[PDB]
């Protein structure tokens, strides 16, 4: 029955700053302790800050990385929790979850001030901290059972579809995620391995196709 | 991190296993674990002294001792195959929380198979660009737990390295890639680099030189 | 340090007195300053009728009985000493009653305060000479004391 459901999160610039809201249902929110939790990219879940009830006057903790940057408010007659986020760091980036926290105290073994768990959360929204403007990537030749592969680098924003021979080489082709460099900017590669017998024959291609940027590449992969 | 957990952990099929979280704060206060799958928001399992929402398999089981919390699943079953994070205050007395680092729990379904692993040396076109990008694939490992680590000539590298997150495939071995970005003065300077591949405790190692 | 603790926020209890008469003594004094709710003692019986708060420590047994916080106004405590022992039900699954004889009910709407309150009676309990000076010591004394360790 209880709902949370985030919303806000995009494309935003470094320096520049975001709004996340989350809408909350099926419990007395009021008295609700509300938590923001993050994940970034390829790593696990992260405590961003929690807005405490009327009895503690709403006071709020953060955590270190994100104190003075960002503002963690609610809004209790729309049910609503609301992340505001400034000076936004690449860092920043990953999935932004809020979550219903409980409140837990064991008398003869607790010690001050307990301990906050978390006992419903939203399925998250993504969060995207980059200055890249669009852009198409650049195939390079991944050259070599024999392991022959494209380098799909350097492309903004996502997705990218990848096929090999147009459409009809697809035995063991894992096409892998992408990850989000440094500069803001988009790196996957695809890769096919093929016993050897066939690399004097037919001829190996890779189809990028980049729709933000209307790119559409074909290259060849054959040994040097 | 200040909660620590094991990276990867691995169970047969209705035996019983046990996680850990350790950290100073844990001798102060209790733990709560919660349970993650790959696109799913997490839900909560166990919190407190002894405390399991309703609705939570009774096979889990939290419990607690000096700087450690532990999560037992007596009898684990497939859909239990996930993420499992513990979480408690930063600091003894502290207002704040924290996470640790999450524990991949694998309910073996098939054999353990070693990944196999290529790195491929920048081409000659993506080197004409001046740009240089080593690409370690590593595939068909299982469980789906591995860490990598890059070397220049003996010396570790944690800079310009890029990992995937190990991604699940068809045949439900996983796949991974990692990036090592570097300049090309810079590639031809070194003797070679290295991608090393830990998996299950055993370590691989693939390395290539500025030749060709 | 935001905790409203006054004189007579402070009861000797006679003999003849219940669960329920004690619990409606004790709030009497915050629902005529304010601090709580009209009902509140209504929700911390029908609160100690299903979560007991009865700690069998010795030389004096000790309750704590108290509600949700949404009850509160304003952070109170109010404190009865019991003439003669009167039973609660043990906090911690027992059929046996803990008779006691100090009864600390918390009218507290701060989470911080309340754990650190529970944390202040948990030694307070512990400390013999201190639950002996609670059973000879007039309201006044009482109200002293406990003044200055909740002030820290």
């Amino acid at each position: 029955e209880v709902q949370l459901v985030e919303s806000g999160g995009g494309l935003v610039k470094p320096g520049g700053s975001l709004r996340l809201s989350c809408s909350a249902s099926g419990f007395d929110f009021d008295n609700a302790w509300m938590t923001w939790v993050r994940q970034p990219p390829g790593k696990g879940l992260e405590w961003v800050g929690r807005i405490t009830g009327p009895g503690e006057g709403w006071s709020v903790d953060y955590a270190a990385p994100v104190e003075g940057r960002f503002t963690i408010s609610r809004l209790n007659s729309i049910n609503f929790l609301y992340l505001e986020m400034n000076n936004l760091r690449m860092e920043d980036s990953g999935l932004y979850f809020c979550a219903r926290t409980g409140k837990y105290y064991d008398f003869w073994s607790g010690y001050p001030p307990g301990e906050e768990y978390f006992q419903d959360w939203g399925r998250g929204t993504l969060v995207t901290v980059s200055s890249a403007s669009t852009k198409g990537p650049s195939v390079f030749p991944l050259a070599p059972t024999a392991a022959l592969g494209c380098l799909v680098k350097d492309y903004f924003p996502e997705p990218v579809t990848v096929s090999w021979n147009s459409g009809a080489l697809t035995s063991g082709v894992h096409t892998f995620p992408a990850v989000l460099q440094s500069s803001g900017l988009y790196s996957l590669s695809s890769v096919v391995t093929v016993p050897s017998s066939s690399l004097g024959t037919q001829t190996y291609i890779c189809n990028v196709n980049h729709k933000p940027s209307n790119t559409k590449v074909d290259k060849r992969v054959e040994p040097k | 991190y200040e909660l620590t957990q094991e990276t990867g952990v691995s169970v047969a099929l209705g035996r019983t296993v046990t996680i850990t979280c350790r950290g100073d704060s844990l001798r102060s206060h209790y733990a709560s674990w919660y349970q993650k799958k790959p696109g799913q928001a997490p839900i909560l399992l166990f919190y407190g002294k002894n405390n399991r929402p309703s609705g939570v398999p009774d096979r889990f089981s939290g419990s607690a001792s000096g700087n450690r919390a532990s999560l037992t699943i007596s009898g684990a079953q497939a859909e239990d195959d996930a993420e499992y994070y513990c979480s408690s205050r930063d600091k003894s007395g502290s207002r704040l929380s924290v996470f640790g680092g999450g524990t991949k729990l694998t309910v073996l379904s098939q054999p353990k198979a070693a990944p196999s692993v290529t790195l491929f040396p920048p081409s000659s076109e993506e080197l004409q660009a001046n740009k240089a990008t080593l690409v370690c694939l590593i595939s068909d490992f299982y469980p789906g737990a591995v860490t990598v680590a890059w070397k220049a000539d003996s010396s570790p590298v944690k800079a310009g390295v890029e990992t995937t997150t190990p991604s699940k495939q068809s045949n439900n071995k996983y796949a991974a890639s990692s990036y090592l970005s570097l300049t090309p003065e810079q590639w031809k300077s070194h003797r070679s680099y290295s991608c090393q591949v830990t998996h299950e405790g055993s370590t691989v190692e693939k390395t290539v030189a500025p030749t060709e | 340090q935001g905790i409203h603790f006054r004189r007579h926020y402070v009861r000797h209890l006679p003999k003849e007195v219940s669960q329920n008469d004690i619990i409606k003594a004790l709030a009497s004094p915050l629902i005529n300053d304010g601090m709580v709710v009209s009902d509140f003692a209504d929700h911390v019986i029908t609160r100690e009728q299903n979560f007991p708060t009865g700690l069998p420590v010795e030389p004096v047994g000790v309750a704590i009985p108290h509600t949700d916080s949404k009850y509160v106004r304003q952070n109170a405590i109010s404190v009865g000493i019991l003439a003669e022992p009167v039973n609660f039900e043990d906090a911690g699954g027992e059929p046996d009653p803990v008779p006691v004889r100090v009864v600390f009910m918390l009218a507290l709407g701060n989470w911080f305060d309340i754990t650190n309150v529970l944390w202040w009676i948990k030694a307070v309990i512990q400390d013999e000479d201190f639950m002996q000076q609670l059973l000879v010591m007039n309201d006044d004394e009482i109200y002293q004391s406990i003044y200055t360790r909740i002030s820290e």
